[PDB]
RNA sequence: AGGCGGCCCCCUGGACGAAGACUGACGCUCAGGUGCGAAAGCGUGGGGAGCAAACAGGAUUAGAUACCCUGGUAGUCCACGCCGUAAACGAUGUCGACUUGGAGGUUGUGCCCUUGAGGCGUGGCUUCCGGAGCUAACGCGUUAAGUCGACCGCCUGGGGAGUACGGCCGCAAGGUUAAAACUCAAAUGAAUUGACGGGGGCCCGCACAAGCGGUGGAGCAUGUGGUUUAAUUCGAUGCAAC
RNA sequence: UUGAGCCUUGAUGUGUAGGAUAGGUGGGAGGCUUUGAAGUGUGGACGCCAGUCUGCAUGGAGCCGACCUUGAAAUACCACC
RNA sequence: CGCGGGGUGGAGCAGCCUGGUAGCUCGUCUGGCUCAUAACCAGAAGAUCGUCGGUUCAAAUCCGGCCCCCGCAACCA
RNA sequence: CUCCU
């Protein structure tokens, strides 16, 4: 429970699921909450309501922490990742500073093929 | 991408810079190799903008509005 | 699905009924759930002709082959009712 | 039998709307008119950001 | 339809009571084109209803209808192969006759012996927030709010009033 | 030509332009021949992240040896050999001359007020639009499919067939050269008017949505098919007969 | 670092009823306190979110038991656990 | 042949982490959805907690006896 | 989504 003071706000943001881990300045979680486990199923998973309800469903259960501010870092190009964001602006948090941590390779590995 | 500054900020120059050039690349590179329809799609987009501009160039004679 | 044969000029024997409801069953178990289906034999003094309509849950459905022996014309019309349920099928598939 | 629904004005920032999600970048399918272009084009800039939030 | 909002016509109120309300309800349950013997049965129903529930009967009627109105109602539609309910907010005037019809329609259930039994004691639990009109109100707003994560694209319910 | 994208070094080919000097027709094309030649593949030895034929499984479907998903071996990579084919395409052999224009890109260079990203010319390579001319039309149009010249390759109805047999090459797969019997009166190119599309845009309809009442269950009436009969008169049969 | 066992201690034990986070059994109107009182500068635990423990006062000399509700009367006090 | 553990919806099991009221997925039943089946979603009943006893106010929970399992053994007449 | 003449 260690009574930190300032977290650092990892939100994965693919396209079937965001979530959220809220650790702290040295990179090791405190506690995370998914858009899957917040009750939505399947394709309900892939939208920004439930990374609305999954920020707070982290936001709380990081209570205990007692957390006043918390950067915000971002990665993966998902329906989320605004409206999880303006869900830790509610929820009782002091946003230092928003990155972009998305993976953009100098291109190197092959991607898969997928669609027809 | 990387916003900091003073009490009114955080979301508009936010979403401006990171949507563009991350919705850019990754939903480009997040499937499709194609090794060659990179020259097709380059080819008709620029045939499309060189179509486009002596379009409404000669498009820009009247309408009879 | 029951099927409802009907003739103008052409006396329907009962090895005529027998062929024509196998091959109408084996199409239905074919493609698609179906509900009814109309038969009509006409002769026009050269023309073996055959009108089909199937009621299926889109809806109706007709076609009409001519042949030269009835047998044929009735060969036709099965193939192109075939033809048109798989149109409708995955027309209400379509995901 | 009776007189057509918002005449044009707000059908065409639907049929902007509609057509800016459904792809068509081209933003080249509009009226002709000004009073229903700007909002063909208004519907169409207001459903880029709408295809931004979702996929 | 694809045109026309359409040259909308009035109703009369009610001759008992001052209410338009009330005249939309008789012609709710006013079935098979025949108005008098809805106006006797609500006219009985809500002589019940004031002394089954001892206030007045305009206030009786407006009370237990606001425990029905609903405020969220799903629209079903259909994208690829998914079919997913969508809640929209339901317009104000639509709100209390879909209150009256669920309301008629559980009084045509629960079978007493008369009809003004019936939509009397219909409406009695439905002050009480007990009876089947609650009940179908709370199923519209466990799936309306169940699905509450879509709000889209413009095949409903345009900015604002 | 195939093709070649981080950055640096070493070795090395070609093109271009300015000003001169030099040789003096030393030129063009080229059957045979020789060389280079994407990807896949084959042989030997390494290497193996990601992807991914084959393969397994889950779906989908009437079926689904498929598309979709989860995995996943050859191969993709390197070194050395082979193969020698591609929608190897500009579907346009090479070289040379001549013949109205415009807008650009890129790369040199000359003069003048570089006095200001300035103005006027000049070469090369290249992109589009169009002139006459040409073409069956589409379109090509100084980089021609215009007007000509030199040399080479190739074509002679469609299918059989770029297949068989034989030769040559290859480890193999196969490549190249290349028929005939038979059979048909067509095959084809471009453009036109419709029709059609699970193409697009716009508008509308009890088309959907929002509702009210039905049909399908029942008895009976009436009509039809069937069956029957001596006859069950004849016709009407998707919507648009019942 | 860490179990496990053993002592010495110290906290914890809101069903219902209700003045109340009363564990059982038995004894049981005596200790608390000016060894500087209720409130809180204070700081936590527990937390079945309502009440109990202890740290330091600037205050300073106060509190319950039997007598109200309970299968139960009070960590009022003590013993065995 | 004596030790342990289990007996709770149709089934798998939590509860018995502290004696105070029976709980979750499926199967089974509606309803919405779908062209119908499906998938999704929202509700509902589903048990005298294996049977007799008793231990206090009150027992699925604590303790006896019986039955049924599953293991460990004892298994050298 | 908004960088032209």
């Amino acid at each position: 429970r260690k009574q930190v003071s300032d977290g650092v706000a990892h939100i994965h943001a693919s396209f079937n699921n965001t979530i959220v881990t809220i650790t702290d300045r040295q990179g090791n979680a405190l506690g995370w909450a998914t858009a899957g486990g917040s009750g939505f199923r399947g394709s309900r998973k892939s939208t920004p309501f439930a990374a609305q309800v999954a920020a707070e469903r982290c936001a709380d259960a990081v209570k205990e922490y007692g957390i006043k501010n918390l950067e915000v870092m971002v990665k993966g190009p998902g329906p989320g990742r605004e409206s999880t964001i303006r869900a830790l602006n509610a929820a009782g948090f002091r946003i230092t500073n928003i990155t972009d941590v998305t993976p953009i390779p100098h291109n190197g590995c092959r991607p898969p093929k997928k669609r027809r | 991408i990387k916003v900091r500054e003073n009490e009114p900020f955080d979301v508009a120059l936010r979403r401006f810079k990171r949507s563009c050039e991350k919705a850019g690349v990754l939903a480009e590179v997040r499937r499709r190799e194609f090794y060659e329809k990179p020259t097709t799609e380059r080819k008709r987009a620029k045939a499309s903008a060189v179509k486009r501009h002596a379009k409404k160039l000669a498009r820009e004679n009247a309408r009879r509005t | 699905m029951q099927l409802n044969i009907t003739g103008n000029n052409v006396e329907i024997t009962e090895a005529l009924r027998e062929f024509v409801t196998a091959k109408f069953a084996k199409l239905e178990q074919y493609f698609d759930r179906i509900n009814q289906v109309y038969v009509v034999l006409k002769v026009e003094k050269v023309t073996h002709t055959s009108d089909a309509t199937l009621h299926v849950d889109g809806g109706e459905l007709h076609a009409s082959a001519e042949g030269q022996d009835m047998y044929a014309a009735i060969d036709g019309l099965i193939d192109k009712l075939a033809r048109q349920l798989t149109k409708h099928k995955d027309k209400l598939k379509q995901h | 039998m009776k007189r057509q629904k918002r005449d044009r004005l707000e059908r065409a920032h639907q049929r902007g709307y509609q057509a800016g999600i459904a792809g068509r970048s081209k933003e080249m399918c509009p009226y002709q008119t000004l009073n229903q272009r700007s909002q063909w084009l208004g519907g169409w800039r207001e459903a880029m950001a709408d295809r931004v939030v979702m996929a | 339809p694809r045109r026309r909002v359409i040259g909308q016509r009035k109703i009369l109120p009610d001759p008992k009571f001052g209410s338009e309300l009330l005249a939309k309800f008789v012609n709710i349950l006013m079935v098979d084109g025949k108005k008098s013997t809805a106006e006797s049965i609500v006219y009985s129903a809500l002589e019940t209803l004031a002394q089954r529930s001892g206030k007045s009967e305009l206030e009786a009627f407006e009370v237990a209808l606001e425990n029905v109105r609903p405020t969220v109602e799903v629209k079903s539609r259909r994208v690829g192969g998914s079919t997913y309910q969508v809640p929209v907010e339901v317009r104000p005037v639509r709100r209390n006759a879909l209150a009256m019809r669920w309301i008629v329609e559980a009084a045509r259930k629960r079978g007493d012996k008369s009809m003004a039994l019936r939509l009397a004691n219909e409406l009695s639990d439905a002050a009480e927030n007990k009876g089947t009109a609650v009940k179908k109100r709370e199923d519209v707003h466990r799936m309306a709010e169940a699905n509450k994560a879509f709000a889209h694209y413009a095949w409903l319910s345009l900015r604002s009033a």
